[PDB]
């Protein structure tokens, strides 16, 4: 059975995957005023998969470059994307893990790395100044992302993200802990470089310059997986879906709302606003968000104590 | 001083927020109702066992039942 | 049916679909044509 | 609500601890007696295949002081199939 | 190994995609402010270090000693920052 | 008009909801009816395991007073 | 040598129940026997060795087969509808079962004259007389 466990759990999220695309470029459209692709297929349902076939067929042209941190790159961002929807706890997880969150974060992580080796690896100056960049900004992120769970996790009481269907069995942990909630989701924007914090790889074409075909679909493909991944781990920590022991697809069915929505914000967001500059963004996170981040992070080391509510472990 | 605090809370209103947390947090437990509670009740959660110890005799300890009246209560933890 | 010549065809014209339906344009935008162009990214077409 | 909920949150969790405490007696003796026969099994087995070898003590503490000393997880399952020591070495480790 | 089996089906589906993709289509290290970005990121790392074991530590006993120790930690990495908004630091 | 986003946002819906049903169903499955427990400390693996050495060869198989 | 006990000096009856069985009823063996189970652990405690407290860990696993033979002949469904629903979750949490845990305490209560034990009551240290007293070198050192 696991096998069958781990298809499903994997090809419904890369057929997922598939559909936001597909849904963004429909979302963006209207709010644009236009029908975005409803040629191909029936209401550009077989959009997706059309370009998939284009990519892979065109040629991965190797440039006059690295042949393996240019490999590694892709195969390392859709790697650690898809892994880290191993231990989302949608009702009952696949591999409950009792450091889950800091699975979590761990893996993120390392997607940094993908970038700094495209970077490196493609061997032309617009790559490695983005690159530089890219990476800046994503462990500058990582700095409050982290803070941002450790006040969440002191007042859940453990690091299992299958504790928190326990702790939000009464109210969305976005009441209390909304101020984060704001400030996770900003870092959520940042993290899968969507469009508010966008700004390697821009209009200015960052470590996709080089890369065509099979490996931009890799990170591509790995990105919106993100998309998603991201926007559940908001579905689950702040947004708690209702839980009820009884029947476990109505905790899944609204995880499939809440995300959708949020997942649906990002796209938003996208269209709706200018990009920051480089140096705008780590000024936001650095004197922005930072300071609100550790002295909230100290109120939730005090709100426990205090309010004799310090969190049952286990 | 009321405007080194009413343009910097109209302007910068970011660190003044932080500040202030910073210090409510370093208050609230200071002065709190329950602040006592979290060592107890942390304390008394039972995580290992409890070792029973000879009744040499002319004890308070809870001998037999350990439903006995004598020993340590938690209703404060109840109707807590 | 399958004498290869007829799987060929058929799946030549998916590898053809594929690119057809998702071509990806590039604009030097040189001159005025751009904006001519700008329009058809536009929401009339 | 948060506080109210983790308080008692707080009063389930002393309950089941509180619940293990008391089961804990049992698992101990019958882990006890497990355990004691488990090297009895593996020891006497030693005797049938250690039998021959010369200055062979069957078996004599590693150690000079003659106090009970637990025996270590390979101890009890060395001798034993393979994968018995596995699962008890990289068994939980393993979730279920 | 239940999750070795996830991981490698993971690499695998990879390294499947990005094979397919080759086979079927048959120097200024002016910002120093980056270097200065990226030495602070491992200082606020290696403190969330020190904070990751916070949510065992508050089922401590002491409690009174848990906070008193975590606050001082929290409060000094933000005076480090502080300084880093005092001086031309953080202003790239 | 809008109508239109709605069609590919249910092939998107269906597949992550999948994932958690089948998560979910596959556990109660594969343990035997009941969902599969959690060891998170060695004491819930003990009962666990000793739960397997009790009867059968598979936790999930639960003798009762009646044994 | 290792004087390790022989097995027919360790064969006793067992529980053998389901652990979701035991922590259903874990409140209230920890209350009938709890004498016996201190003993057991008394014993346990000081003299570091299992060789000499076997013959109270036979007792102790004794008093519970009893325990747990009262209950069969006396309100042994409501036990069996509470076990059962506490089996099927997967922490075998207490609090997704109280209604048939509410109908399987009032019984025995009313039958077996049992109480289960309020919140706490059972933590708290006991006090167990043994016979056997402390070994003055434990360690059994030189
Ligand atoms: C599993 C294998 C793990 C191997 C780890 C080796 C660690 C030591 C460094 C080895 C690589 C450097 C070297 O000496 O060889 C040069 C070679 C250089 O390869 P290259 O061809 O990519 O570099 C030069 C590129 N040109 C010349 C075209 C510009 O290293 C390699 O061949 C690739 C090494 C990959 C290492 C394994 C990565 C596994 C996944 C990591 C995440
Ligand atoms: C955790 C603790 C909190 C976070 C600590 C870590 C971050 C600390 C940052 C300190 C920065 C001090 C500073 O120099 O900022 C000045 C501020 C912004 O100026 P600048 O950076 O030049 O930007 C201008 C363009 N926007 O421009 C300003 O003048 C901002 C003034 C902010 C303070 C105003 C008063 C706020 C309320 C203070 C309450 C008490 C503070 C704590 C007291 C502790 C002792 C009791
Ligand atoms: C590509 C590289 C990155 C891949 C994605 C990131 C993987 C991150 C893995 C984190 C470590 C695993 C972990 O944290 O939990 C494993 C779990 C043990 O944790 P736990 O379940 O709490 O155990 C006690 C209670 N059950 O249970 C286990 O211990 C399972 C055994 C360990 C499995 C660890 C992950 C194995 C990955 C295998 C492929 C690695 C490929 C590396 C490629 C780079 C070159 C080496
Ligand atoms: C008029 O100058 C031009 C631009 O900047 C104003 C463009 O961005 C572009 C690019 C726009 C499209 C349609 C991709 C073009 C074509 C151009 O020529």
């Amino acid at each position: 059975m696991f096998f069958i466990n781990i298809l499903t759990l994997l090809v419904p999220i890369l057929i997922a995957m598939a559909f936001l695309t597909l849904v963004e470029r429909k979302i963006l459209g209207y709010m644009q005023l236009r029908k975005g692709p409803n040629i191909v297929g029936p209401y550009g349902i077989l959009q997706p998969f059309a370009d998939a076939m284009k990519l892979f067929m065109k040629e991965p042209m190797r440039p006059l470059t690295s042949m393996s941190l240019f490999i590694i790159a892709p195969t390392l961002s859709l790697t650690l994307a898809l892994s880290l929807w191993v231990p989302l706890p949608m009702p009952h997880p696949l591999i409950n893990l009792n450091l889950g969150i800091l699975f979590i974060l761990a893996t993120s992580s390392l997607s940094v790395y993908s970038i700094l080796w495209s970077g490196w690896a493609s061997n032309s100056k617009y790559s490695l100044f983005g690159a530089l960049r890219a990476v800046a900004q994503t462990i500058s992120y990582e700095v409050t992302m982290a803070i941002i769970l450790l006040s969440v996790l002191l007042m859940n009481g453990s690091y299992s993200l299958q504790t928190l269907i326990t702790t939000q069995e009464h109210m969305w942990l976005l009441l209390p802990a909304w101020p984060m909630a704001m400030m996770w989701f900003i870092s959520t924007l940042a993290e899968t470089n969507r469009a508010p914090f966008d700004l390697t790889e821009g209009e200015s074409e960052g470590f996709n310059v080089e890369y065509a075909a099979g490996p931009f679909a890799l990170f591509f493909m790995a990105e919106y997986t993100n998309i998603i991944l991201m926007n559940a781990l908001t579905t689950i920590i702040f947004l708690g879906p209702l839980y009820y022991i009884n029947l476990p697809e109505l905790y899944s069915t609204n995880f499939m709302m809440e995300a959708l929505l949020l997942s649906s914000t990002f796209l938003w967001i996208r269209a709706s606003y200018p990009r920051f500059r480089y140096d705008q963004l780590m000024h936001l996170l650095w004197k922005n968000f930072l300071p609100l981040t550790l002295a909230l992070c100290m109120w939730h080391i005090s709100l426990p104590i205090f309010t004799a509510g310090v969190p049952p472990y286990m | 001083i009321s405007a080194f605090l009413k343009n910097a809370w109209a302007k910068e209103p970011v660190l003044v927020v932080s500040f202030s947390v910073w210090g409510l947090a370093i208050i609230m437990p200071m002065i709190s109702p329950y602040t006592k509670y979290a060592s107890m009740i942390n304390k008394a959660t039972p995580y290992n066992y409890p070792v029973p110890v000879r009744d040499d005799g002319n004890m308070p300890d809870v001998p037999s039942h350990p439903q006995d009246p004598l020993g340590p209560s938690l209703d404060w933890l109840k109707n807590l | 049916r399958s004498r290869a010549e007829y799987v060929v065809t058929k799946l030549d014209d998916l590898i053809n679909w594929a690119r057809r339906s998702s071509l990806w344009p590039m604009t030097f935008g040189l001159a005025c044509c751009a904006v001519e162009m700008m329009h058809m990214a536009a929401p009339r077409y | 609500r948060m506080m109210r909920w983790n308080q008692e949150r707080r009063r389930l969790l002393i309950e089941d601890l509180e619940a293990r405490i008391a089961l804990m007696p049992l698992f101990q003796a019958e882990k006890d007696r497990r355990t004691l026969q488990i090297l009895r099994e593996n020891l006497e087995e030693e005797a049938i295949i250690m039998k021959d070898v010369p200055n062979w003590k069957v078996g004599e503490s590693v150690f000079h002081t003659t106090r009970w000393v637990p025996p270590l997880i390979g101890e009890m399952y060395g001798l034993r199939t393979k994968e018995e020591m596995s699962n008890a070495n990289f068994g939980f480790t393993w979730y279920t | 190994m239940n999750l070795y089996t996830v991981i490698f089906i993971n690499i695998l589906l990879s390294l499947t995609l990005i094979l397919v993709a080759f086979w079927l289509p048959q120097r200024l290290p002016f910002s120093m402010k980056f270097f200065l970005v990226a030495i602070t990121f491992l200082l606020f790392d290696l403190e969330i270090a020190l904070l990751l074991p916070l949510p065992w530590a508050i089922q401590t006993i002491k409690t009174s000693t848990m906070m008193i120790m975590a606050f001082i930690l929290v409060t000094i990495l933000s005076l480090g920052l502080a300084y880093e908004w005092t001086q031309k630091g953080l202003e790239w | 008009m809008w109508f239109e986003i709605l069609p590919g946002l249910a092939i998107m819906g269906v597949c992550l909801v999948i994932p958690g049903v089948s998560t979910a169903y596959i556990h109660k499955f594969t343990n035997g009816g009941k969902e599969k427990r959690v060891a998170r400390v060695q004491y819930q693996w003990y009962l666990m395991e000793r739960d397997r050495r009790i009867s059968g060869v598979n936790r999930y198989y639960v003798s009762k007073g009646l044994e | 040598i290792v004087e390790l006990p022989t097995l027919e000096e360790l064969k006793v009856e067992e529980v053998k129940v389901s652990s979701a069985v035991l922590k259903a009823a874990a409140h209230h063996y920890g209350a009938q026997c709890d004498k016996t189970n201190k003993e057991f652990m008394l014993c346990r405690w000081e003299e570091k060795d299992p060789r000499r407290c076997l013959k109270e860990g036979k007792l102790v696993n004794g008093c519970a087969l009893n325990f747990f033979r009262q209950i069969k002949s006396h309100c042994a469904e409501p036990f069996t509808e509470y076990w059962t629903c506490l089996d099927y979750s997967n922490m075998q949490l207490f609090r997704h079962c109280r209604q048939q845990q509410a109908k399987f305490d009032q019984c025995v209560l009313d039958k077996l004259g049992w109480v289960r034990p309020d919140l706490g009551q059972l933590s708290k240290v006991t006090k167990v007389k043994t016979d056997r007293p402390l070994p003055e070198n434990p360690y059994h050192s030189r």
